[PDB]
């Protein structure tokens, strides 16, 4: 099967690119944080 | 050492560029000013009467 | 002395230009040609 | 947030630049290394 894509060559350079792309739309798509809210077994009720 | 990079051109291009890329982005960061601390510390006590 | 036995022999070995057996630029014709002749004299001078 | 926030990019891009010239000091070639840096993405888009 390695032996066939060798033989193709051209298809897989352009299903890398397609990757690339791919790779590139889901990195500015996935928002941006810090660091999450963990359950540290405790919180706190304001009452103003 | 010297005859090791005679045959690695690149290796020695390598460690060349590398420590020029470490310069550049310290010349970024690195502070500026006419002297150093040269001068010594002084501390002093104000009081009014 | 790093650049000195790392960079500066692997350049030697690349760039620079074969020299010919007792040739020191006195062939040369210009500036260049006049200083070199200039220099081996002064250097037989200094030796002597 | 406003002063000192987004420094990423530029130290990912030089550890792709550290990279690439630390594989062509291991394979002695410009070219070579390139065989290695285009698995990358094919990691990256994975873990996005
Ligand atoms: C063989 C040429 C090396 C290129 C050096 C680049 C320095 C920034
Ligand atoms: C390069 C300087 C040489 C001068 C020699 C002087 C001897 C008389
Ligand atoms: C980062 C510098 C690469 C220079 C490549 C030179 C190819 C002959």
């Amino acid at each position: 099967s390695v032996g066939g894509i060798l033989r193709s060559t051209g298809r897989y350079l352009v299903l890398y690119l397609i990757i690339v792309v791919g790779m590139a739309y889901l990195f500015v798509r996935l928002p941006s944080s810090f660091l999450p809210d963990e359950d540290q077994g405790v919180f706190m009720t304001m009452v103003q | 050492m010297p005859n090791f990079f005679i045959d690695r051109p690149i290796f020695a291009w390598v460690i060349a560029i590398i420590i020029m890329l470490a310069g550049g982005l310290a010349i970024l960061k690195l502070p500026v000013a006419q002297y150093p601390t040269i001068a010594p510390p002084a501390v002093t006590i104000s009081a009014s009467y | 002395v790093l650049v000195a036995l790392i960079l500066t022999p692997a350049l030697c070995a690349t760039m620079l230009k074969p020299i010919a057996k007792g040739d020191h630029g006195e062939g040369k014709k210009g500036f260049f040609g006049w200083f070199n002749r200039m220099f081996e004299k002064s250097t037989h001078h200094y030796t002597d | 947030e406003r002063l000192s926030g987004n420094q990423a990019p530029s130290l990912y891009a030089i550890s792709l630049i550290v990279v690439f010239l630390c594989l062509a000091a291991l394979y002695e070639s410009w070219s070579i290394p390139f065989s290695v840096m285009l698995v990358v993405p094919l990691g990256v888009i994975g873990a996005l």
